C-alpha cells in the first residue's frame, strides 16, 4: 500500500543501517525493513512478501518519476 | 637490549673519520625504516576500517586513505649513498 | 587379467590395481590418523580465527580518521 | 590435398648429411606396423634436420583446407558482426533511454563517495537529483 | 654398462649435425637479415623504449584528479 | 547366452526402479513448473506487477 514516495532517510540513518550506496535514493526508508526481514527470515522467497512488495512498488514509483523528468529535459530541449 | 640510532647527519661530520661516516650512515638507514614502520601502522588502520565501515569505507576512512597515499611514495627505503653524495644547496 | 609388472614397480600410489593383503588393517590406522588430526585442524581453526569487522568499534575508527586528518 | 606446414625448407646443405624430402610423420597410416608405434617410426629411419618440427610431438598440423581459406572464413565471419554493428551505430537503431537515469540525494551522494569538501563534489558524486 | 639404450644410427646422426650446425653457417643475405633483426632492429625498439620513459613515469600512488561519469544525460533524438 | 538371428528388438525391460525413479523426478519437475507459472504467469511475462495482487 504505497502510493507515494515516502519521506527520505537522513545521512546518519543511511550510515547507521549500512545501506548500500547505490540503493541510498528516495526509497531508501523503506529497504531498512525489507533487509531486517530478509535476514531474520534467511531470504527466503515466502517470508517477507508484504515488505518485498512495498519496497519492489517504491522503486516503480521513482522510475516512474525519472521517466516524467526524461520528458520534461526534452521538452526543454525541443524548445531551445 | 634494544639498541637506539645514533642520529649523525652527513652535513655535520667530516667523512675522513671513518668512525663517523659510519654513524652518518647507519643513521639515514634507521630513520628509513622507521617511517617504513610507520607506514605500515597507517595501511593497518585503513583495513580495520575498511572492514568495519563496509559501505560507509569512503566516508569514514577518507583521511586515512588520503595520508597512505600521500606518504607512499616517499616512506620507502630509499639509502644513504643518494644524499651522502649530493649536496642539495649547490 | 593383464601383466602388471608387480615385482619392481612400487609407487606410492599402487601401480596397477593394488591393494594389499592387510588393507583393512592399515585402513583403520589411516581413518584413526586422518580423524585424530581433523579434530586438530578444528581446535587451532577456533582458537586462531576471528571476526574482522568486530575486532575494532566505531568510536575508535572516528578517532582515527580525525587525528589522520 | 595433404601439405606440409610453414617454415618446412624445400632445401637444404649440412655437408655429407643425407637429403630428404620432409615427410610429416603425423600423417602416416597408423593401421601399419612399426618399430616404434607411438610415434610411427621405423628402427634406423633417417630424420630431416628439422624432424621435430615434422613429428608427433609437433604441434599438430590441421589441413582440411588451406591457411588462406581458413584465413579467409575467418575475416569473412567477424566481420559480418562488424558490419551488422556498424549499421546499428551510424543509423543510430538502438532504443532510446525510456527514464532519466537514476539520480541520489545529497549532491549525488558525493558526501558518500569519498568527496573531501566543496572543491571535489562532481570529482565523486554521482548524478546529482536535482530535485531535492 | 650393459648397453640398456639401443642406439640407432639415424638418431646419432641428426643428434651430431644439431649440435654441430656451426659449420655450415653461411653468413650470406638469409642469414644477415635475421641478424640485424635479432641484434640491431629490436634492440634498437626496446632501446628507443627504455629511454623515452626513463623517468617519465610516476606511478606510485598516481592519483585521479578527473571524473569518471557524466552528470547529465542528452538524448540522441 | 545366445544370439537370436532376424529377431527384432522388443520394448526393453527395464527395471521398475529405475522408471518410477525417473517418472518421479520428471513429474516432481512439470509440477514445479506447473506449480510456478500459475502464481507467476503474469510476473512472468509482464503483464502485472508482483505486488499488484
Ligand atoms: C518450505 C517452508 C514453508 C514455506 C511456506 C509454505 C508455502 O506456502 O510455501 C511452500 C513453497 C512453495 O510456495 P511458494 O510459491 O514458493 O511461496 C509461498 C506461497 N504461499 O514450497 C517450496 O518452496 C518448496 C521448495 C523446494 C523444497
Ligand atoms: C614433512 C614435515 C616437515 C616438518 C618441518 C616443518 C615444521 C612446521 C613448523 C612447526 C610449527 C609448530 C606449530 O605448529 O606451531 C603451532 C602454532 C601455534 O602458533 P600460534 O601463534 O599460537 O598460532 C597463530 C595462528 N594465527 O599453531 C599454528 O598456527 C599452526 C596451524 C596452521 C594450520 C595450517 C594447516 C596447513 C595444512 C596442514 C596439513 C597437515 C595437518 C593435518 C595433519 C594430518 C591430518 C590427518
Ligand atoms: C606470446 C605469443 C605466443 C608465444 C608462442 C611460443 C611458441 C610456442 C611455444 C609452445 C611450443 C609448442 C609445444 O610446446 O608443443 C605443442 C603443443 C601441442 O598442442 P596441440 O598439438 O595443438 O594439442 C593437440 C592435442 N591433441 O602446443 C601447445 O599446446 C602450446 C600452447 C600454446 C603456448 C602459449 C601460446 C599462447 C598464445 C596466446 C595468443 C593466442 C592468440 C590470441
Ligand atoms: C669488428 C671487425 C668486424 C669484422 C667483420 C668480419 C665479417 C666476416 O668475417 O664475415 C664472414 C666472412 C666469411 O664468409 P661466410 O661467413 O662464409 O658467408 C659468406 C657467404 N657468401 O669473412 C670473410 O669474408 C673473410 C674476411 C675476414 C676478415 C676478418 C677481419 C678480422 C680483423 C679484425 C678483427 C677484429
Ligand atoms: C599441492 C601439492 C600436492 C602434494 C601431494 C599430491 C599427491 C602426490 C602423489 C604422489 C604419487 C604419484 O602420483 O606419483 C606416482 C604415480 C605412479 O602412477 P600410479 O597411479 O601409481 O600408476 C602406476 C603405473 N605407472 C607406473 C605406469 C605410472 O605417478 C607417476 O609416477 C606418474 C607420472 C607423473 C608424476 C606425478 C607427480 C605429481 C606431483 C605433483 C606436483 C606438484
Ligand atoms: C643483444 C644486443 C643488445 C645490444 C645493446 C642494446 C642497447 C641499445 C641501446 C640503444 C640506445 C638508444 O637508442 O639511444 C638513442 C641514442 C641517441 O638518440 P637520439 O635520437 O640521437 O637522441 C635522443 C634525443 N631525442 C629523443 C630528443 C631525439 O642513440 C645513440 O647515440 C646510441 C649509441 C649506441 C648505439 C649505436
Amino acid at each position: 500500500g504505497v502510493s507515494e514516495l515516502p519521506e527520505l532517510l537522513s545521512h546518519e540513518e543511511m550510515k547507521q543501517n549500512k545501506i548500500p550506496l547505490a540503493y541510498r535514493d528516495r526509497c531508501a526508508r523503506l529497504l531498512v525493513p525489507l533487509n531486517k526481514c530478509r535476514k531474520e527470515g534467511w531470504y527466503m522467497p515466502w517470508n517477507c512478501v508484504q515488505e518485498r512488495h512495498d519496497y519492489e512498488q517504491c522503486q516503480y514509483l521513482d522510475f516512474k518519476r525519472r521517466v516524467k523528468e526524461l520528458e520534461e529535459i526534452k521538452k526543454q530541449r525541443d524548445a531551445a | 637490549d634494544h639498541v637506539r640510532s645514533p642520529n649523525v647527519s652527513f652535513d655535520d661530520i667530516d667523512y675522513n673519520n671513518s668512525q663517523d661516516l659510519h654513524n652518518a650512515q647507519e643513521s639515514l638507514l634507521r630513520e628509513q625504516w622507521i617511517r617504513v614502520s610507520a607506514l605500515k601502522v597507517c595501511r593497518k588502520a585503513l583495513e580495520s576500517c575498511y572492514k568495519t565501515s563496509g559501505p560507509n569505507h569512503y566516508e569514514d576512512c577518507r583521511e586515512i586513505a588520503e595520508k597512505y597515499l600521500n606518504m607512499l611514495p616517499d616512506h620507502r627505503i630509499q639509502g644513504f649513498l643518494g644524499y651522502q653524495k649530493n649536496d642539495p644547496s649547490k | 587379467h593383464h601383466i602388471h609388472t608387480p615385482s619392481y614397480i612400487k609407487p606410492p600410489t599402487g601401480g596397477w590395481n593394488f591393494t594389499p593383503a592387510n588393507w583393512k588393517q592399515n585402513t583403520v590406522l589411516v581413518l584413526v590418523g586422518f580423524t585424530a588430526c581433523c579434530v586438530g585442524l578444528y581446535k587451532l581453526g577456533e582458537a586462531g580465527s576471528y571476526n574482522p569487522k568486530l575486532k575494532y568499534k566505531e568510536e575508535e575508527l572516528s578517532r582515527w580518521n580525525q587525528s589522520a586528518k | 590435398k595433404s601439405f606440409l606446414p610453414h617454415f618446412i625448407p624445400k632445401n637444404y646443405s649440412y655437408g655429407d648429411y643425407p637429403r630428404l624430402k620432409p615427410e610429416n610423420l603425423q600423417k602416416r597410416d597408423p593401421y601399419l606396423k612399426y618399430d616404434d608405434q607411438a610415434n610411427k617410426r621405423n628402427f634406423n629411419e633417417p630424420l630431416h634436420p628439422q624432424q621435430d618440427d615434422l613429428d608427433m610431438w609437433a604441434p599438430d598440423h590441421f589441413d582440411f583446407v588451406q591457411d588462406s581459406i581458413a584465413l579467409k572464413w575467418f575475416g569473412t565471419f567477424f566481420g559480418v558482426l562488424a558490419v551488422f554493428s556498424s549499421v546499428i551505430y551510424i543509423g543510430g537503431l538502438y532504443p532510446e533511454k525510456p527514464a532519466n537515469p537514476r539520480n541520489y540525494p545529497f549532491s549525488g551522494l558525493a558526501k558518500d563517495l569519498g568527496a573531501s569538501s566543496e572543491e571535489d563534489t562532481l570529482l565523486y558524486a554521482a548524478k546529482i537529483d536535482k530535485s531535492i | 654398462g650393459p648397453h640398456l639404450l639401443r642406439e640407432d644410427a639415424s638418431f646419432q646422426r641428426y643428434g651430431q649435425l644439431r649440435d654441430n650446425l656451426a659449420t655450415y653457417w653461411k653468413f650470406n643475405r638469409k642469414a644477415a637479415r635475421n641478424v640485424f633483426i635479432f641484434l640491431v632492429a629490436v634492440p634498437a625498439g626496446l632501446g628507443y623504449l627504455a629511454y623515452n620513459y626513463e623517468g617519465k613515469t610516476p606511478f606510485v600512488g598516481k592519483r585521479r584528479t578527473e571524473p569518471i561519469f557524466e552528470q547529465d544525460y542528452v538524448p540522441r533524438k | 547366452f545366445k544370439y537370436v538371428r532376424g529377431a527384432i528388438v522388443p520394448k526393453p525391460k527395464v527395471h521398475p526402479g529405475y522408471v518410477i525413479t525417473s517418472k518421479f523426478l520428471g513429474g516432481l519437475m512439470w509440477f514445479w513448473i506447473f506449480y510456478r507459472a500459475k502464481q507467476d504467469y503474469p510476473v512472468w511475462f509482464g503483464l502485472k506487477h508482483p505486488w499488484e495482487h
